[PDB]
């Protein structure tokens, strides 16, 4: 830990944070900011007062390991003295000092303390990955420390829009002018820190011209630089799953005919759902005479941290997630890097032992590609922070300081979907009764309004279940590639025709009455355990924000109360879904496909609903995202046309 | 997809096929082919399962037929195979082969090449015949 | 462009060609 | 008018098309009744659009031809304005 | 001069700046401009709500800057840019109005009637394209105008209206010789022949967007 | 069937306590509701045999059996009124509504045609219509957005078109003048301007960086209406323009040794430069004298967190929205 | 591009095509979107490939006489469609007729 370059200039930010409000620190991840800043000022004594420390993060699984190094290095219990909070898991205790929090939490705790009087510092790490939480509470911070300047902000800025941030910091407001008459020299309020970091020289490699296709030359290169080059694990970074599997699946016949008494090769994939045999394959190092070709997404960039890795392959794509407001869709396209981007891609090429690197592209495309990473609050949903805006209070969103400005006509839409669930009225304010209660919930914003229009219209409970598992990432199901009559059997063992949501209703009400909450269970039904007892604790703490709601929970399923038919309150389960979900709705064509009202965009079942082999006529899903070829729709249910002239007048008319 | 080249599965379903079949009704026998057409599978039995069809190496008896016929009839392949006793493909790739392969005792006799070890070597037309991924072959079966 | 000007020449000669086929030559 | 079209260069190309037309026989069961003729290079040989008009003043009238329908049993004030549908939506959905 | 038309209706209102408003005054184009920007609030003010315009199009595009000082009160009116080089300026030429504004001693507000009567027979569409081409041919020759405008002693402009009085086939005629004058004009200085100038092209060049050459 | 489709359902799945189960995956019983397309589709009736019942639906026999009559008959209604009792002034007057005419079919195809579309005032899903409009010149100058109602609050709490959102910006102008900074610089408070959206291109290929690729060809060129020639018997298009051959055309007016392949970069990645490099800019001075100022739940207060956003924003000292006034 | 709508003129655009007309639609847009990879597959087989496909044979009635149609593989129809645009085209301008 000593011989960190964060030990060395630990006095001058030490000096930096205690004189000045805030001081943005430029360094690269890996030098061990994120993992002595904290300690650095702990052992400072910043926490006598009973104060606390916090690390604002974007990833999840970087907060969990990050929190379980700093713990093991700081000699303390998880919790105890450093503790973290990710999203439904908050491993936090009074005596806790030094806190690793999602800043999505801490947008969700300044719901709860207004001055953020429980913090002495805050510090954004990595702050050039840029996430829309990062960015407003850089703006509310701001605003904070104009109202309350004891507290200190460290920025951990990549490269030199450092200075950018250092603008951000001179502009402050426009009611300081009034009071600006003295000719009093400006204080410097915002400094910049130096600590740099530490990497052997890496060798880059271009091509003379642009490639054809990437996949294929992308293994034609690590079978060459196997070939060549003395042994040292190929790492290459590709794009999505479906381009991983059919590199192991090529590497894996070509090294079939490898010629005998060389290296072998081992394949590997990394992905973000993959299990603990794989994931542990590719953290295990590599075996007598093998050498390991790993393929993997953006999870070794900056989330997880794979050592004796030599050599990386650059794909020149990575794929980023935009929200097209005009027709309003999501879209996971395969975008080409960033500057900043293929930057970190050659920093983590060599950590160990000094490597290369394989940019499958020109110089002068080198030179062609932009400086830095999209902007994230032009290509996203801007409707739930706008509903977090309005929750801290600030309605004239129109004059707030942000750092960058979003498109001025994608926040209407996202004004208009918040109109078209309620909770803002015709004069943009939130309303009293409903507004706050879809605006203090950390779940997507329609089905919060679901939710919260059950209790008006009967069964709450049921779609409170499903509102826990829909907040939830990963697949129920794990793929075994070596079923596939006896999935779609185990899927027809939960199925319902009514929608795919009836069905995961059906799985809870499986695992919680009779399953006893046993793992191997879902072991033989093809289910994942530990995303589904998160929502478990999902489904708690919903219950439980609602019984600060003062409306009684009707907890009827441990009753065994069937004497209400279960066709008619099915019927009661999706006719509450279409108040809540009247703006995704969909009518299925002949050719099996599906259509908007407008009947303009191609929409297609995802493959992984049951209803992506079954008959319907009108359809609400979940989400639709457009993917490199076709546009998905997820979480279909059936409808009745009927139901949404009556629950959407202001919305839909007939012909 | 309708295309491919020639698996063990396909030809073993195709010889059964057949004997349940017959010779007449290759669209039945297609039907039990999901990649195969009926003139492929036609194709298939008649340049390669036909047990008539000789695939042991060539005799030189058939080499000096095979060469006499061809200069006789120039490019009718279909005219000369009944006759040699082969495929019209078969001996199509037995005399470009046989061309083929004088070619490179000629250009080893003329010394032009020095040691077979080096990169320098004339690329032959065989080389030249060499399916890519994303290319198709003429005559899969 | 020139390219294209020249072979819409050819084609536009070739149709005179085949109309004054017959009576001048 | 064929010294106008919108593609002449590569019609520029396009050699022997009577002989090729004559032999299209050997190729296509459906046989081709304008073999002679090639509208890129021949140009429009003939106009038959005055025929329509004076087959209805021989007819006439609109208004007598009408007459001879149920054009006045189905409401519609004047012909003008109207259009046929060449199938309904049960034509085209049981056409597979 | 100050213009403002309006295309649905044919009101056209001036606004005249004497030279008692240029005396003792630096960077003229600064200041004119901003007296242009707040004479237009005036007005915009003056005018009721509903009969407030909902859109400005400008000819200039540095209207943009001193108008949204003048309009921070009413936010509901847009300000948009014209790409078009629309012949507006070319109005000095008649006589009447011309006559009418070097006269003038004080600033004051005129009203006109530029479609006269057009509206009870023809759209307000065709209204503005035939005022934008006259506009154009005015731009391009004012004596040619004059005289194909008033080919004959007997055609008369009335007192109340600035247009002579044509019926609507003499006016069609009138049309398609100005779009004549302006395409001859226009094949003159381009270097283009007119038979080359397509419909999309001859209506670009009506309107006056920036032909980009390929 | 019965017995076996119950007690199948019953064995294969007792774990569907919500909805309705599956039925069965057997060679016996049919999957009824799963997708056949439509080239495996049979055109079957409400009763379920392989037969049209239609004279314009393709059947060989139309209404209640070749006849224009039903089975229950048809009765007429009576109807008598006077002076002393008229109709109008009836409690109960029975308006003739077009309906009770109507066969079950009259109503089926009706509301077939009753179509549903969203609400002018509100923007549908994949609305892709503005893009024609917008490009039309004077059409799209004069026609505006249908005002969707978003938009007219947000001009209503204080936003207009043509500029963007955040803090007030303190530029002076651009009065067209060129590039004079000699103006007094008294700066008005203006708005930011809009960031262009990004249209991003569609990557439906593993094509790589900068590739423009191999240009693709083009085809060469290329009262109202008929009774139609049936969807089968059209085959393919043997009903051309009737006068005349062809296409119409368009008309022109007037005639260490790197990998293999691999090339060496030139000049460096900066930035992996300056990781060994010590930065642009030297730390702070700490001169000696200054000293360390300090020696060395959240869920329940969030049960008692009662504070409302109005008075959240009051002690956070943020301005509000004017509200109805 | 000759070669092509010649190929594409012996089909509308709506019908009921059995296997091989779509077969050689499919290599007709193929060849359209990717041209170069075309010309040189053509050119491949007009160098090396000698030996070709079953050529399917019936007979058109015209109720006086009734005339052979030969079907021929489609690939093997853009190869010789090409050749023969080709060789009319090089025989106008060399002058062979």
């Amino acid at each position: 830990a000593a011989l960190l370059p964060i030990a060395k200039h630990r006095e001058s930010l030490l000096y930096l944070v205690e004189t000045n409000p805030v001081t943005i620190v430029v360094g690269q991840t890996g030098s061990g900011k994120s993992t002595q800043i904290p300690q650095f000022l702990e052992k400072a004594g910043w926490c006598a007062d009973g104060k606390l420390i916090a690390v604002t993060q974007p990833r999840r699984v970087a907060a969990v390991t990050l929190a379980i190094r700093v713990a093991e290095e700081f000699g303390c219990e998880v919790g105890k003295e450093v503790g973290y909070s990710i999203r439904f898991e908050d491993a936090t205790s009074e005596s806790t000092r030094i806190k690793y929090m999602t800043d999505g939490l801490l947008i969700r705790e300044a719901l709860v303390d207004p001055l953020l009087s429980r913090y002495s510092v805050i510090m954004i790490d990595e702050a050039h990955e840029r996430s829309i939480s990062s960015d407003i509470l850089l703006g509310l911070l701001k605003k904070i420390r104009r109202k309350r300047p004891d507290l200190r902000i460290i920025i951990s800025s990549a490269t030199l829009q450092a200075e950018d941030y250092r603008a951000y910091f001179e502009k402050a407001s426009e009611t300081q002018e009034e009071d600006s008459s003295n000719d009093k020299q400006k204080e410097s309020i915002a400094s910049i820190i130096s600590i740099e970091g530490r990497t052997y020289p890496i060798d880059i490699l271009y091509l003379d011209t642009p490639t054809e296709d990437y996949l294929e030359k992308a293994i034609s290169t690590v079978f060459d630089i196997h070939t060549n080059e003395p042994k040292g694990d190929i790492l290459v970074f590709l794009t999505g799953r479906d381009e991983i599997e059919q590199a192991v699946q090529a590497v894996s016949e070509r090294s079939a005919s490898l010629p005998p008494g060389s290296e072998a090769l081992l394949p590997l994939p990394l992905y973000s759902g993959l299990s603990a045999e794989q994931q542990m394959y590719v953290f295990e190092e590599a075996p007598e005479n093998t050498r390991k070709v790993i393929f993997s997404t953006n999870l070794a960039e900056a989330s997880v941290t794979i050592e004796g890795i030599v050599y990386v392959i650059d794909s020149g794509f990575v794929k980023l997630r935009a929200y097209n407001p005009k027709t309003g869709i999501e879209s996971l396209t395969a975008t080409p890097v960033s500057k900043a981007s293929a930057a970190q891609r050659a920093g983590r090429a060599g950590r160990t032992k000094p490597g290369k690197c394989f940019r499958l592209y020109t110089e002068e495309a080198y030179q062609s590609l932009p400086d830095a990473t999209v902007p994230e609050i032009q290509r996203s949903n801007l409707a739930p922070i706008i509903l977090q805006l309005k929750a801290l209070g600030i309605d004239n969103v129109l004059r707030f300081d942000y750092f960058t400005p979003p498109p001025a006509e994608q926040m209407t839409r996202a004004l208009e979907l918040l109109y078209s669930l309620g909770a803002l009225d015709d004069y943009a304010k939130l309303t009293r009764p409903l507004g706050l209660r879809m605006a203090e919930l950390a779940v997507e914003p329609m089905m919060a309004k679901t939710l919260l229009s059950a209790q008006s219209f009967g069964c709450l409970s049921e779609i409170l279940t499903i509102a826990a598992m829909t907040s939830l990432d990963g697949t129920l199901w794990i793929q075994h590639e070596g079923d596939k009559k006896k999935t779609e059997s185990v899927k027809r063992k939960f199925a319902a025709e009514e929608g795919d949501h009836l069905t995961l209703l059906n799985v809870y009400q499986a695992f919680v009455t009779k399953g006893r909450k046993e793992a191997h269970w879902c072991h033989e039904n093809m289910l994942n355990y530990k995303a589904m007892i998160r929502a478990v604790s999902i489904r708690a703490q919903l219950k439980r924000f609602l019984e600060r709601f003062g409306i009684d929970v009707e907890e009827s399923l441990s009753s065994p109360s069937v004497s209400q038919q279960p066709a008619n309150k099915a019927e009661k389960i999706q006719r509450c879904l279409t108040i809540g979900y009247f703006a995704h709705a969909a009518k299925m064509q002949p050719d099996g496909t599906f259509r908007n009202v407008s009947g303009t965009t191609v929409l297609h079942a995802h493959p992984s609903s049951i209803m992506f082999n079954r008959k319907a006529d009108w359809v609400i899903f979940h989400e639709v995202l457009e993917t490199k070829d076709k546009t998905f729709i997820r979480d279909i249910t059936r409808i009745k046309k009927e139901w949404l002239l009556e629950y959407a007048p202001d919305f839909y008319k007939t012909t | 997809v309708k295309g491919g080249v020639w698996t063990n599965i396909e030809d073993e379903i195709l010889k059964a096929a057949v004997s349940k079949y017959g010779l007449n009704q290759w669209a039945r026998v297609s039907s039990l082919l999901a990649r195969k057409t009926p003139k492929q599978c036609k194709a298939r039995w008649n340049e390669w399962l036909d047990p008539s069809i000789k695939k042991i190496e060539w005799s030189r008896e058939e080499d000096e037929k095979l060469l006499h016929l061809a200069k006789l009839m120039p490019t009718q392949w279909r005219t000369i195979a009944p006759i040699v006793g082969r495929t019209a493909n078969q001996c199509l790739e037995r005399y470009q082969k046989l061309l083929d392969e004088a070619e490179q005792r000629e250009a080893s006799e003329l010394g032009l090449t020095g040691p077979d070890g080096g990169e320098t070597r004339a690329p032959t037309a065989e080389d030249v015949r060499k399916l890519r991924p994303g290319e198709i072959d003429p005559d899969p079966e | 462009d020139d390219s294209e000007a020249e072979e819409r020449a050819a084609y536009e000669e070739a149709q005179v060609r085949a109309a004054m086929d017959g009576l001048r030559g | 008018n064929t010294l106008f079209q919108k593609d002449r260069s590569t019609l520029s190309f396009d050699k022997g098309f009577r002989a090729r037309a004559e032999f299209k026989i050997y190729q296509l069961m459906k046989s081709n009744p304008f073999w002679w003729t090639n509208p890129r290079h021949d140009g429009k040989l003939w106009n038959l659009n005055a025929y329509r008009t004076d087959v209805i003043q021989a007819l006439g009238g609109v208004e007598t031809i009408l007459e001879h329908t149920l054009f006045k049993a189905t409401g519609f004030p004047s012909w003008e304005g109207l259009f046929w549908e060449k199938s309904s939506g049960f034509e085209a959905s049981m056409q597979f | 001069a100050i213009f403002i038309f309006n295309p649905r209706t044919g009101q056209l209102f001036l606004k005249i700046i004497h030279t008692s408003v240029w005396a003792g005054q630096k960077r003229l184009g600064q200041l004119a401009k901003w007296k242009t920007a707040e004479e237009v609030a005036a007005l915009i003010r003056s005018l009721p709500v509903e009969e407030q315009p909902k859109q400005l199009i400008v000819t200039r595009k540095g209207l943009l800057d001193p108008l949204e000082v003048n309009l921070v009160d009413f936010p509901n009116i847009s300000i948009r840019a014209s790409e078009l080089q629309l012949p507006f300026q070319a109005a000095m030429k008649v006589e009447k109005l011309g006559d009418m504004i070097l006269r003038a001693t004080e600033p004051q507000m005129v009203l006109f009637n530029l479609y006269d009567d057009w509206l009870k027979t023809i759209s307000s569409y065709t209204a503005f394209s035939r005022l934008i081409l006259i506009l154009r041919a005015l731009h391009v020759n004012q004596d040619k105008t004059k005289l194909i405008l008033r080919p004959d002693k007997t055609v008369i402009t009335q007192d109340h209206h600035i247009w002579p009085s044509l019926t609507d086939e003499d006016w069609i005629k009138v049309e398609m010789q100005l779009r004549d004058l302006i395409l001859n004009d226009y094949g003159k200085k381009n270097n283009v022949n007119v038979a080359s100038l397509t419909t999309s092209e001859v209506r670009d060049i009506i309107l006056g967007m920036e032909i980009s050459a390929p | 069937r019965a017995a076996y489709e119950a007690d199948l359902t019953a064995q294969q799945s007792p774990y569907v306590f919500f909805g309705t189960p599956l039925p069965p995956l057997d060679p016996d019983v049919r999957d009824d509701g799963s997708y056949v397309p439509i080239w495996k589709q049979e055109a079957r009736d409400e009763r379920g045999r392989k037969r049209f019942h239609g004279a314009f639906t393709g059947g060989w026999s139309a209404g209640y059996f070749n006849t224009v009559g039903s089975k229950e008959g048809w009765t007429p209604s009576s109807f008598v009124s006077s002076r002393t009792k008229r109709w109008k002034d009836d409690p109960n007057k029975v308006e003739q509504r077009p309906e009770d005419f109507m066969d079950e079919e009259d109503l089926a195809d009706l509301e077939e045609s009753r179509k549903l579309q969203t609400r002018e005032a509100f923007s549908g899903l994949g609305s892709t219509a503005d893009d024609a409009v917008r490009a039309s010149g004077l059409m799209g100058l004069f026609r505006v957005e249908g005002e969707t109602m978003g938009v007219k609050l947000l001009k209503k709490m204080g936003w207009k078109e043509g500029q963007g959102i955040g803090p007030k910006v303190r530029r002076k102008a651009r009065l067209g003048l060129g590039s004079d900074a000699n103006i007094t610089e008294e700066t008005h408070l203006f708005a930011p301007d809009n960031v262009p959206m990004i249209s991003f291109v569609r990557k439906t290929d593993h094509k790589g960086l900068g590739y423009a690729g191999e240009t693709g060809l083009t085809p060469l060129s290329k009262p109202r209406g008929s009774i139609g020639v049936g969807i089968l018997n059209d085959t393919g298009s043997d009903d051309e323009d009737p006068y005349e051959l062809g296409p119409k055309i368009s008309y022109n007016r007037v005639i260490r040794l790197p990998l293999d392949g691999f090339v060496f970069g030139k000049e460096p990645d900066p930035l992996i430069s300056e990781i060994i490099a010590e930065g642009k800019y030297p730390p702070p001075r700490i001169p000696p004298g200054w000293v360390s100022s300090k020696k060395p739940s959240t869920a329940e207060a969030a049960k008692s967190s009662t504070l409302d956003p109005r008075a959240r924003a009051a002690i956070l000292g943020e301005k509000q929205l004017p509200g109805k006034s | 591009i000759l070669a092509l709508e010649r190929l594409r003129e012996a089909y509308s655009t709506k019908g009921r095509l059995n296997q091989s007309q779509r077969e050689e639609l499919a290599l007709i847009e193929q060849a359209y979107d990717s041209p170069g990879t075309t010309l040189e597959r053509i050119k491949r087989f007009l160098l090396t490939q000698r030996a070709f496909k079953e050529v399917g044979i019936d007979m058109n009635d015209n109720y006086s006489t009734i005339n052979p149609v030969y079907d021929v593989e489609p690939i093997e129809k853009i190869s010789d469609a090409y050749l023969d645009q080709y060789l009319w085209y090089q025989a106008d301008q060399r002058h062979l007729f």
